[PDB]
């Protein structure tokens, strides 16, 4: 307003102006260093490791526009878990081949002999991924754990 | 607004505006003091996620207009849930170090619209807040120009 | 499917609507115009009203239904209370009031506003209590409506 | 038949996820400032007394699960490899027991700290998720007074033990503004001023959105912290009249301090409250539940029970596994006669 | 195996977890099994 | 003579509606319309058939 | 549907105050209830007269 005076009243002389965050409830440290994060929620269905595999792509190609001292840091991720539940999974499947064509050559003896029942054994293996997709069922981990159940 | 208000001027319209969804077992409720409520529907184990995602915002969609206008420019979504994250992506300052202010902005006004649209993702959380202009009264120098926050 | 694209199309046709005809109800539901079960609720005791009943079976029973199993839409054959305000166009005239008067009176009075609260978010760094502030509250009963100051 | 009912349930093995959390929770009305010093004393923890194990902590003050507020706190705590943590000690299951320990050891507040449940939640094993319902439509202070009652004298049942607390709850001290109607409009202020100066002042408005680098972003309006931290900072608030003076809040504002939840829950939009509990070091789920269901039937009129998470529904081991072995007998007694006929050969194997 | 897929509901296919693959493999070993083995013993051997 | 939607209010927990509409008294016949009264800018009361 | 819309109904009764008593004025449960057991009844004797 303009006060019979020929005075101004300004948004400044009323009111301190800043350019700050929309809400200050949460407040995040990394270590006790001041940080921000993205914490990503998963959809209803959706695919796990096939979302982490294309979020950290999102996530590359920002990373050159970035400025002074912008590092990017992972406080919490599920992916390296199930990077391992499978290293943990064909390590004990080779192993059940091995400790498998040793027990041949134990009781019956021979390579001639040995490898017949070892040539035997991926392709059910193999041909199994293959049939998860058939008609309407599955195509997973913990499926591939199960696997070794039935190795 | 208090958590009274919200449950009867929000939660409680939309609540009695949840008739005819094809297949659901319940529903909850929060309405929180900070004035915020979440009304989750929980659906039988097999139901159309896409399906079950819009036929739920359809009938919010009738009860959109009872709510009041600072609500409903604040806000209002409908998505798919799971409660737990898959990746926390932490991004601090080493250098000419900004501020909780300063890296939550940016990392909202550069990044996170970049995700939350990409690969299958409910909803983000970011932690912190983007820039807005705050405008911080004084009451006293209000009262000295015969002002109003109005 | 049939369901969400005709409601889509609505949604662009919605604000074009009176804002009268907005607030009261739009709404999209699959159809069959025959009825499974009809449901009838008396009374052989202390004898409510089609008033009284039509009410409570709406406020205790129809909510719970509708959502339920495959509902396509419940026909509650009454109505739920509301507060029924009866003008009376002499007593109106006797102390230069309209209906205008009333109406802007309700929801000055009946009114759910939202304020702040103690310690807010932005805070003094010593500040020990974190406290949230109630103003108006929205009216319960009929008595309380009785005191509208005209 | 004995080794197969001594043998306790299990839903799935709670396993090492290499990362896992922890939560603060804090008394009624706690502020910011409180929070971040229990919270300085939990990450203070981790990266402390805990390094060749911890690789680094995201401590969110502010954030809670069940629901956010200036009074809860959470830390997501990644931890340094597999291999580099050897031991059984070394490992989420002595660390979380160790930190638990030295949380609730010495605590002004209260601090947990847990491990993933390795999947989204349904069903930890044996323990329950319980709600109880306003039904007949009775007050919310009721509510809360059949909710005490059901967990105070569901306590006097360590015999057959049992573990029940709520969750959010607090029901904190709020201030309410009682605007005096007749006196505002006998000295000529508008209602409309009022509220809205009791609301963009204290609880800040959204008043529109602006540009800020090529980009569209908010406009709020609050007001500095120094004039709102007090009830008495209330009355410095001045609104003009008609007349183009201005008036203070007290001249029009009676000021009383007031009891009210700060979290209230509704279960299929009637109002309720959740109960979470245990099923025993000795029963298990089947007990435990129908324990809980009379000791709310006990309770007053339209109070009304309900089950939800872990309350299945329909599933377990009990009730799948008679229905399990059983179509895994008719046809493991069957198939056991192609190629093979009589009565004997299927107890030749079968058995 | 199999039909341990009359399982229930947020214990969800656990049961379903497998059964199918057990089979998937128990079946494609008696099809692999079947047809390869009595041609590799017939190949190798002595 | 239509009856208004003016808002909602709580009753016993519950979000319900709020209806101003008169007596039935006053609007059963054309001739009750001019009984109803509207006041100008001067500050009084003007009938309907005028 | 009407085999949990019986059941909705159901777990409300118990709050229900003085005289409050629900019936069924037009049910078409029954019908195709019997729609099963006059069939049943035709092949059992199908079979018996066979």
């Amino acid at each position: 307003k303009v006060n019979q005076d020929g005075s101004r009243v300004l948004l400044r002389d009323v009111a301190k102006i800043e350019l700050g965050g929309e809400n200050y409830d949460i407040i995040a440290e990394f270590n006790g260093q001041p940080a921000s994060g993205l914490g990503i929620k998963l959809a209803t269905g959706a695919n796990a490791l096939d979302t982490a595999a294309a979020i950290r792509a999102e996530l590359a190609k920002m990373e050159p526009f970035f400025p002074s001292g912008l590092k990017i840091v992972y406080p919490y991720d599920t992916t390296p878990f199930v990077k391992i539940s499978i290293h943990e999974v064909v390590k004990t499947l080779v192993e059940a081949i091995i400790l498998v064509f040793l027990v041949m050559y134990l009781f019956l003896q021979n390579f001639r002999a040995t490898l017949i029942p070892t040539i035997a054994v991926p392709v059910v293996l193999l041909g199994t991924f293959a049939v998860l997709a058939a008609f309407g069922f599955s195509i997973n981990t913990l499926t591939m754990f199960g696997m070794v159940l039935a190795i | 607004a208090d958590a009274k208000t919200v449950q009867d001027t929000v939660t409680q319209v939309i609540e009695q505006n949840m008739n005819g969804i094809d297949n659901l077992m319940y529903m909850s409720s929060n309405s929180d003091s900070t004035g915020t409520v979440q009304i989750t529907l929980t659906f039988e184990s097999g139901t159309d996620a896409d399906i079950a995602q819009v036929q739920v915002q359809n009938k919010l969609q009738l009860a959109m207009p009872l709510l009041p206008q600072e609500v409903q420019q604040q806000g209002v979504s409908v998505e798919k849930s799971s409660s737990s994250f898959l990746m926390v992506v932490g991004v601090i300052n080493t250098d000419g170090t900004m501020t909780q202010e300063d890296i939550s902005d940016y990392v909202a006004a550069n990044m996170k619209d970049a995700i939350s649209r990409t690969s299958g993702v409910g909803d983000v959380q970011l932690f912190g807040s983007q820039y807005a202009m705050r405008i911080w009264m004084n009451p006293n120098e209000l009262n000295k120009f015969q002002l109003t926050p109005v | 499917i049939a369901q969400v694209q005709v409601q889509n199309k609505l949604q662009l046709a919605m604000p074009l609507l009176p804002q009268e005809v907005q607030q009261q109800g739009v709404s999209v539901e699959k159809s069959s115009s025959s009825f499974l079960m009809v449901v009838g609720v008396i009374n052989t005791d202390g004898t409510m009203t089609q008033e009284d009943i039509s009410d409570y079976v709406a406020a205790n029973m129809k909510d719970a239904i509708s959502r339920t199993s495959g509902v396509g839409d419940v026909q509650l054959f009454g109505s739920q209370y509301a507060m029924r305000i009866w003008m009376n166009p002499n007593e109106l005239n006797k102390f230069q009031l309209t209906p205008v008067d009333v109406i802007t009176a309700i929801k000055a009075q009946n009114a759910q506003v939202a304020a702040g609260q103690l310690g807010g978010t932005p805070p003094v760094k010593g500040q020990q209590l974190n406290a949230s502030i109630i103003a108006q509250t929205r009216l319960t009963s009929t008595e309380e409506f009785g005191k509208i100051l005209l | 038949a004995y080794l197969f009912v001594r043998l306790p349930s299990s839903f799935l093995p709670d396993e090492d996820q290499g990362v896992f959390m922890t939560m603060v929770q804090l008394p009624a009305g706690a502020t910011q400032e409180r929070t971040q010093k229990v919270l300085n004393e939990v990450t203070h923890y981790y990266l402390t007394k805990e390094k060749n194990n911890v690789e680094s902590v995201f401590a969110v003050n502010g954030f809670g699960f069940a629901g956010r507020g200036q009074n809860t706190g959470i830390a997501f705590v990644s931890l340094k490899d597999w291999a580099d943590r050897p031991g059984e000690e070394n490992k989420v299951e002595a660390i979380t027991m160790r930190a638990t320990r030295a949380f609730s050891q010495i605590k002004d507040a209260m601090v947990f700290a847990f491990n993933l449940p390795a999947i989204v939640e349904l069903g930890t094993a044996t323990g329950f998720d319980f709600e109880l319902i306003d039904q007949a439509g009775l007050g919310h202070e009721k509510l809360t007074q059949a909710r005490n009652q059901l967990l105070a004298e569901a306590a006097k049942h360590p015999d057959m033990l049992t573990s029940v607390r709520p969750n959010g709850l607090e029901d904190t001290p709020q201030f309410k503004i009682d605007i005096d109607q007749e006196k505002a409009q006998a000295l000529g202020v508008s209602i409309n001023d009022i509220n809205t100066t009791l609301g963009a002042a204290w609880g800040g408005s959204y008043v529109n959105d602006f540009i800020d680098r090529g980009r569209v972003k908010k406009v709020y309006v609050m007001s500095e912290a120094k004039y709102r931290m007090l009830p008495d900072d209330i009355g410095d608030w001045y609104v003009r009249a008609a007349d183009g003076q201005m008036v203070p809040f007290s001249a029009f504002s009676s000021s009383r301090w007031e009891y009210g939840s700060p979290r209230l829950e509704r279960y299929n939009g009637l109002p309720s409250m959740e109960i979470l509990g245990q099923a025993a070091p000795g029963k298990s789920t089947g007990e435990a539940m129908e324990l809980m269901e009379q000791l709310a039937s006990k309770l007053p009129t339209g109070v009304g029970y309900d089950w939800t998470g872990m309350s299945y529904q329909e599933r377990l081991s009990g009730n799948q596994a008679p229905s399990l072995y059983a179509i895994s007998l008719i046809v493991v007694f069957l198939c056991l006669a192609a190629l093979y006929e009589s009565w004997s050969i299927p107890f030749s194997v079968m058995l | 195996f199999v039909p341990m897929a009359f399982f229930g509901g947020s214990t969800g296919a656990i049961y379903r977890q497998f059964s199918i693959t057990i089979v998937s493999a128990m079946a494609l070993s008696v099809l692999v099994a079947l047809i390869l083995t009595p041609a590799l013993c017939a190949t190798m051997l002595k």
